[PDB]
RNA sequence: GGUUGCGGCCAUAUCUAGCAGAAAGCACCGUUCCCCGUUCGAUCAACCGUAGUUAAGCUGCUAAGAGCAAUACCGAGUAGUGUAGUGGGAGACCAUACGCGAAACUAUUGUGCUGCAAUCU
RNA sequence: CCUAAGGGGGACUCAUGGAGAACAGAAAUCUCCAGUAGAACAAAAGGGUAAAAGUCCCCUUGAUUUUGAUUUUCAGUGUGAA
RNA sequence: GAGGUAAAGCGAAUGAUUAGAAGUCUUGGGGUUGAAAUGACCUUAACUUAUUCUCAAACUUUAAAUAUGUAAGAAGUCCUUG
């Protein structure tokens, strides 16, 4: 057996996540939370600076960045539709070896959203998760194991499946 | 341009943890905690309910500790429900509390406390403790051990629990992990945990389903449906095997179409066997030799 | 400066063994002292309840108590010009029954099973152990085992 | 400066290297430990001399310093600088304490220097050269032992230069393909481990 | 709205600048000059 | 003999790279009304066993594999050491006598065994 | 020095490296992989610890009461500590 | 049973340490390419890989000799049952 075309061994996408590194804390960050929550529809998480720079203006425990994560159908419309800003073309150096890409919007009204000047403009991040189903084998709590070589995702087919499933281009 | 990390020397200095704790299956703490008995209680051993849930089974047994391996006292599966009138659903919560329920009475069978120590024949519920009869033997006595299996109120392990407690076990817990515990108010909704007993859950989704998304329906609940079992007929199912179960919880192993001899033999033609020495040793001459 | 505490100068006596640390396996928490075992003391590090003191690693002694994870256990040491009777509370994890019981106590069923045999069948059989005897007499064949001789050889460098 | 080198001779004193116990040692006399052409090939140099030390003793790295100089010029100066490879085989890591540098109290010492404690039968120095150049290198090193103290032994090597083979071994593993260049040093053939990484990197490997 | 955070799993517990920062170690971003 | 649950010893069991896996089991897998937990039903909870798959997990086999384990006309009775002499030597140290006796190295072999219960082409 | 940095329970895995993501760069935040501990555990050093003893969360006061036995230092006295 | 000293080890962890060789610089400079492309080349220095010489009272996988704990019965063993 050992069937490369097999059905379970399907790409698709596991998470999308949405980061948005305002570098300070207060009224700013707390826009960029609410414009979290308007894209995703769910309520971002607050991330604190680890350590302190004084270079970058951080401090450590200081509330620095917002993240989100989603999953499914709406996963895949917030990619489609941050690709649509990306007009469907990134380069070879956005996959990473492990099989996950992303890029990087600069301006979160290119994506579809009403503008609002008190709000203002912030730049956002994606990143997407890519793997097969079984990957509840390397998170579950009991019997937990690492997947094999053959079902990993890597690369070159995470970037022929990008091309296949959105007609885009991948630039070398 | 880094060092490579799985060197000979990493390898040589690692030690691998227990072997059944690198496949990820056994708390060894709580092991520890489970196992270890008073030492002036000598030889008395600890008797544990280990309460193992599958994607198709439920296993409760109930276990002694010893240094060649642990010793099963009683088991029952959650499979031979089926003779006890409950088909489908074999995980339920409710086939949780069947199944528990089947290995309480199974375990007072063997050891003849049935007449003493009924348990709780009118199930309402309500949290109880087997208490001890004055004047004779103390109920068997048996702490639950759910493994790995995350502690929620509401979870099936517990079912066992509140089966093999009312089964005449007495089984040391509290009722704050049943499913219809209020945290805020901290008492039990007998009537929700009942109904959760008597697969009530279950019924009021099929109730539910059928009259909003048929197709989904018919999917989810098709054994009930060629079965011509409805919700308002399901309590029932379970209702008749408790008392079923009571009525004669003794182990009938499955008939066995083949001998011990017959299926090793079968299983035998499917294992690769090892390498003889001089095998692998012409391998290698072989590979020499076409390389030149 | 002199330091005299509990714990001095147990550096590599209360280690734990290489690529043993971590978890006890549970054969040690499964074993029954009863009131008069011979048990031998060993400190694990691990486990810091219940710890010998640095005397008792490597002693052997009596089980005089048993409770609910510990057993007491008689030691003699010596102080000055005669023994003292050492009474110490240890816990299951630093005992281990001492090996020497199991031997003798089958060499006495032996010498019962020896002597009520002897008395069936009317003879005798002595049951005192024998240090090792100088060895016999004895023939040395030579057929395929002709002496060769052998020579001191003379000196040289290898390096 | 130095006291006289017979106040540091034995081996009286447990090792005292430098570490996080004593940090503030000087550095030793001697930082060249290799001489001449050192990056000769093992093939070009079959003959090794050895300076084996008669004592179990300290040797000052003044001394390792002095004699490595005087070796190494005289070979150089009579044979050339490029027809032989010296090595010193023995590195100064003991730390020698002075004290007057009161009267007995608190008289722990101060780092003074540094010193290789060498056994019997330890190799001191170690040269690498052509046959022909045999009786050169010898007069270098018997020179060299003027510097030190104690009783040291020229002695001709049985083996195939710095390597652990006899000259004869040695040849039977290179006429046989089991030995490769590894810049002045070789590598060996082994018999474990990966079968095709050990015929591509020993293609001449007459395999029996 | 509700504020979650994200939760520590490092155990650095000094406050301090962190490993492998060090100036120098970067390339030549004006390169193009 | 396979498999599962619970284990004992805790790598001969680990690690890397490949290949195969009948039956059952296990697993991945499907869903969100309910108990429950999340930024996220991903983990955790519950429901169905229904729609699918051996792709992965798991198991076994392969490798002059890494590691590990064991053995020895391997090294070596060497290094070290208890005891002795009005032994040698200026000394440093060394030999001898009666005893004990390594580690590295080298070579070869192996690569989990097993207890209770249940189950299976 | 510490109302937790004491006690119980639960969940998680650390240092670091590699490959990726707007501003963002050697160092901000996010993701995956590797990771026997190369981290952390108040303070010296040593030992100990990985589904924890480390990190985070929940509840707490056993850091309570009574008076004996024992270990260390030891005279087998006291004190301290256990 | 216990031990971690002698010895041994360092192509075993930690720390110290001599020399080349082969690779990568893409996250080092100098020079030489370019009318500019950071996209090559010569070089030294870095790292990486397999090697190499030498070490440790406060290093260590291993590990003696001597010394050291216990046992070798009648107050024991077995059988039955208070």
């Amino acid at each position: 057996s050992d069937k490369s075309q097999n059905v379970m061994r399907e790409l698709r996408i596991e998470k999308l996540v949405l980061n948005i590194c305002v570098g300070e804390s207060g009224d700013r960050l707390t826009r960029a939370a609410k414009v979290l929550e308007q894209l995703s529809g769910q309520t971002p998480v607050q991330s604190k600076a680890r350590y302190t720079v004084r270079t970058f203006g951080i401090r450590r425990n200081e509330k620095i960045a917002v993240h989100v994560t989603v999953r499914g159908p709406k996963a895949e419309e917030i990619l489609e539709r941050g690709l649509k800003v990306k007009e469907y073309q990134l380069r070879s150096k956005n996959f990473s070896a492990t099989g996950n890409f992303g890029f990087g919007i600069d301006e979160h009204i290119d994506l579809g959203i009403k503008y609002d000047p008190s709000i203002g403009i912030y730049g956002m991040d994606f990143y997407v998760v890519m793997g097969r189903a079984g990957a509840r084998v390397t998170r579950r709590k009991r019997a937990r194991s690492t997947i094999g070589n053959s079902h990993k995702t890597n690369k070159e087919d995470t970037i022929q499946w990008f091309k296949t499933r959105y007609d885009a281009e991948v630039l070398d | 341009m880094q060092k490579e990390f799985r060197t000979s020397a990493y390898h040589s200095r690692f030690q691998t943890p227990f072997r059944r704790r690198q496949e990820g299956k056994t708390d060894y703490y709580q092991r520890k905690r489970l196992v270890t008995q008073h030492k002036a209680k000598y030889n008395s051993p600890k008797y544990r309910l280990v309460v193992r849930f599958t994607n198709k089974d439920i296993i409760a047994q109930i276990v002694s500790a010893h240094i060649t391996g642990d010793v099963v006292f009683t088991a029952a599966y959650a499979h031979e429900l089926p003779r006890y009138g409950i088909k489908y659903g074999l995980t339920n919560w409710s086939a949780a509390y069947a199944v528990g329920l089947l290995v309480a009475r199974r375990a007072l069978q063997k050891l003849g406390l049935d007449e003493t120590y009924t348990g709780v024949e009118e199930v309402e519920g309500e949290f109880e403790l087997t208490e001890a009869v004055e004047d004779g033997p103390r109920p068997f006595k048996v702490f639950l051990d759910i493994g790995l299996q995350r502690t929620t109120t509401g979870a099936r392990v517990f079912g066992v629990l509140k089966g093999a407690s009312d089964g005449g076990l007495y089984v040391p817990h509290s009722p704050n992990r049943f499913p219809g515990w209020d945290i805020e108010a901290e008492e039990l909704d007998a009537e929700l945990l009942r109904k959760y007993i008597f697969g009530g859950h279950v019924a009021e989704y099929m109730e539910e389903l059928l009259d909003d998304d048929e197709e989904k329906y018919k999917s989810i609940f098709k054994n009930y449906i060629e079965e011509e079992i409805e919700s308002e007929d399901v309590e029932e199912i379970y209702a008749n095997a408790h008392e079923a179960i009571r009525a004669d919880p003794s182990f009938k192993p499955t008939e066995k179409k083949f001998t011990k001899e017959q299926y090793k033999a079968e299983s035998k033609k499917y294992r690769q066997q090892k390498l003889t020495r001089a095998e692998r040793q012409a391998k290698v001459a072989k590979k020499i030799a076409e390389f030149k | 400066g002199k330091s005299r505490g509990y714990r001095s100068g147990t550096r590599y006596a209360f280690q734990r063994d290489f690529k043993k640390h971590g978890a006890i396996p549970l054969s040690t928490y499964l074993k029954v002292y009863k009131v008069g075992d011979i048990v031998d003391i060993k400190a694990n590090g691990s486990i810091q309840k219940g710890m010998p003191h640095k005397y008792y690693h490597g002693k052997t002694g009596i089980v005089y108590n048993v409770t609910k994870s510990s057993v007491g256990v008689i030691i003699n040491k010596v102080v000055g010009n005669r023994y003292i009777e050492k009474r110490v509370n240890l816990r299951v994890e630093h005992v281990k029954h001492s090996a020497c019981r199991q031997e003798f106590l089958n060499r006495v069923k032996s010498n019962a099973a020896k002597k009520r045999e002897a008395k069936a069948n009317g003879e005798t059989v002595y049951l005192k152990r024998q240090a090792a005897k100088p060895r016999g007499s004895r023939i040395i064949s030579t057929e395929g085992n002709i002496p060769q001789t052998l020579a001191p050889v003379a000196y040289e460098t290898f390096i | 400066a130095r006291r006289p080198a017979r106040c540091y001779r034995y081996c009286k004193n447990k090792p005292y290297p430098k570490s996080r116990y004593n940090r503030a040692v000087p550095d030793a006399k001697i930082r060249i430990y290799d001489l001449g052409r050192k990056k000769a090939t093992v093939d070009e140099f079959p003959l090794c001399i050895h300076l084996v030390s008669n004592e179990l003793e300290q040797l000052s790295s003044e001394a390792l310093e002095a004699a490595r100089i005087c070796a190494n010029k005289y070979i150089t100066k009579v044979s050339g600088r490029d027809s032989f490879h010296l090595r010193v085989r023995v590195h100064p890591f003991h730390v020698l304490r002075i004290n007057k540098m009161q009267g007995m109290r608190g008289a722990w010492g101060k780092p003074h220097g540094l010193a290789a404690r060498v056994s019997i039968g330890q190799i001191i120095m170690s040269a690498r050269t052509k046959d022909s150049n045999k009786d050169v290198v010898i007069e270098g090193l018997r020179r060299a032992r003027y510097k030190f103290p104690g009783q040291q032994k020229i002695i001709i090597s049985k083996k195939w230069g710095f390597t652990p083979l006899n000259r004869d071994e040695y040849i039977a593993k290179k006429t046989n393909g089991e030995v490769i260049d590894d810049g002045a040093y070789v590598k060996f053939l082994s018999r474990k481990g990966n079968l095709e990484a050990n015929l591509q990197q020993f293609p001449n490997y007459q395999y029996s | 709205p509700s504020a979650p955070s994200r939760e520590v799993v490092k155990k650095n517990t000094s406050s301090k600048k962190s490993d492998a920062a060090p100036a120098s170690a970067d390339p030549a971003k004006a390169k193009k000059k």
